[PDB]
């Protein structure tokens, strides 16, 4: 029988971990008077 | 900043023979010691391991010591032999007997001054010097007894500079040496006093390295100290080329070593891909981080399972972005957060450097402090109660002159540092 490293894997990790390629993300947050009058008279 | 090697016994006489034909083919360095290499990048930093000798001619830092030129004699007779200097062989007369006492108090007091002036002449000549990097074996005789006095008298000599070891250490299922408790115990003892940063291999993790991952069919030792020779020119590699992000010895001792005692480290190299699969698989830093990360990938028998990560370093070389090294090395660290010391708020440490290995797209190497390695102290010091409590073949070592108190500070501090292990692995914020 052949020995073996006393040691199993956990660690797991996976390519383009991050949600959407963005560190984090920021939440939505909704949102007188009469002139002077004159003319021509007479 | 220049490194200085000194290779001690068999083992270390062996290893620097690959480490050296390892270095000489990557700065293209012919074995006549002519430079033939097609790069600039390779000329500009070849004076870290090489001095120069007139007329195109380098020559390697390095002294080597044993204590019966057998070893010697096969490594001048090697294909890359003719490189050393000749002045830079030291031996005795008779071996050391795989018996520590004699391998310190005997032939050690005996030769040490021709190392020492030696290691002196070949220190001064740098420009300006970084630490010194040492290779031997613990369960040995000369490894042990003479790199142990070696490191003792370099740290008198030159405390200011960095101490690094890489030390093979017994496997926990078969002792290639009846006595190893006893030196291993007595050598742990020297190295918690006096070195900065070393470096654990089991000789049992490297054959089932080969068989399982390289799925080799008839290894041989040259292929065990190549893995070592790729590891150890791999964590200089920042010191000597251009990158993104440099790094140093001392920077990875800053990152590395929470506290004083807690100084050793578990090793491992990422590309090893196997004999019939490549086409199975494509080079990417996701792969790289997942095999940096296997259990299986690591140099000692202790498995990460069973302890918690203080600190780890990765260095990375190839052309690749920064953006993804960040984000693997916090998707590891977040998804599998019960495996880091809580009260570090960041374990790792990442560098990136721009000129990998030849016929490598790129690599790592991974260096981790983990309080498992608590364990192989434990079964050490067991194995060395079982023995001394019978005086099992302590006569040897007592006839040679050492008092019987040393084993007993020997095993008192290896015990405390078990101790100081076990305590900051269950300490708690509260
Ligand atoms: N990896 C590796 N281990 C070795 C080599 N030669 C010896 N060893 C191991 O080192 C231990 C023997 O120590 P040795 O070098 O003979 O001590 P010395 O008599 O003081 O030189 C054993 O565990 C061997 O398996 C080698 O070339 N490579």
């Amino acid at each position: 029988q052949h020995n073996k490293h006393p040691g199993k894997t956990v660690m797991f990790t996976r390519k383009d971990p991050l949600k959407r390629g963005l560190f984090s993300s920021y939440p939505y947050i909704p949102e007188a008077g009469p002139n002077i009058k004159t003319g021509k008279v007479n | 900043r220049e490194i200085v090697c000194v290779q001690a016994g068999q083992c270390g006489n062996q290893i620097g023979s690959k480490f050296w034909e390892v270095i000489s083919d990557e700065h293209g360095v012919d074995p006549t010691g002519t430079y033939q290499g097609d790069s600039d990048l390779q000329l500009e930093r070849i004076n870290v391991y090489f001095d120069e000798a007139t007329g195109g001619r380098y020559v390697p830092r390095s002294v080597l010591i044993d204590l019966e030129p057998g070893t010697m004699d096969s490594v001048r007779a090697g294909p890359y032999g003719q490189i050393f200097r000749p002045d830079n062989f030291i031996f005795g007369q008779s071996g050391a007997g795989n018996n520590w006492a004699k391998g310190h108090y005997t032939e050690g007091a005996e030769l040490i001054d021709s190392v020492l002036d030696v290691c002196c002449k070949e220190a001064e000549s740098c420009d300006c010097l970084q630490g010194f990097q040492i290779c031997h074996s613990l369960g040995g005789g000369t490894g042990s007894g003479m790199g142990t006095l070696l490191i003792s008298k370099l740290r008198e000599q030159y405390p200011d500079r960095i101490m690094m070891t890489f030390s093979i250490i017994p496997s926990p299922k078969v002792s290639d040496t009846v006595v190893e408790p006893y030196n291993t115990t007595l050598s742990v003892h020297q190295l918690v006093e006096n070195s900065d940063e070393s470096m654990c291999i089991d000789n049992e993790a490297l054959y089932d390295i080969c068989f399982r991952t390289l799925k080799l069919t008839t290894p041989t030792f040259g292929d065990l100290n190549h893995l070592v020779s790729a590891v150890v020119s791999g964590v200089t590699c920042c010191l000597r080329f251009p990158g993104q992000l440099n790094s140093d010895l001392r920077k990875l001792a800053v990152n590395l070593v929470p506290f004083p005692r807690l100084h050793f480290f578990m090793m491992g190299f990422a590309p090893l891909t196997s004999r019939g699969s490549q086409q199975y698989r494509g080079l990417s830093v996701p792969e790289l981080t997942q095999q940096m990360f296997d259990a299986k990938n690591m140099m000692q028998a202790a498995d990460p399972r069973h302890g918690r990560y203080l600190t780890a370093s990765a260095l990375f070389r190839g052309r690749m972005s920064t953006k993804e090294v960040d984000e693997q090395m916090l998707n590891v660290q977040n998804k599998n957060s019960s495996y880091f010391i809580e009260w570090i708020p960041n374990n790792i440490k990442s560098s990136v450097c721009d000129i990998p290995p030849k016929g490598l797209k790129m690599a790592v190497t991974f260096i981790g402090n983990n309080t498992c390695i608590q364990e192989m102290f434990r079964r050490v010091g067991e194995q060395f109660t079982l023995m001394f409590r019978r005086k099992a073949f302590l006569h040897w070592y007592t006839g040679e002159g050492m008092d019987e108190m040393e084993f007993t500070e020997a095993e008192s501090n290896m015990n405390d540092l078990v101790s100081e292990y076990q305590q900051y692995q269950d300490a708690t914020i509260e």
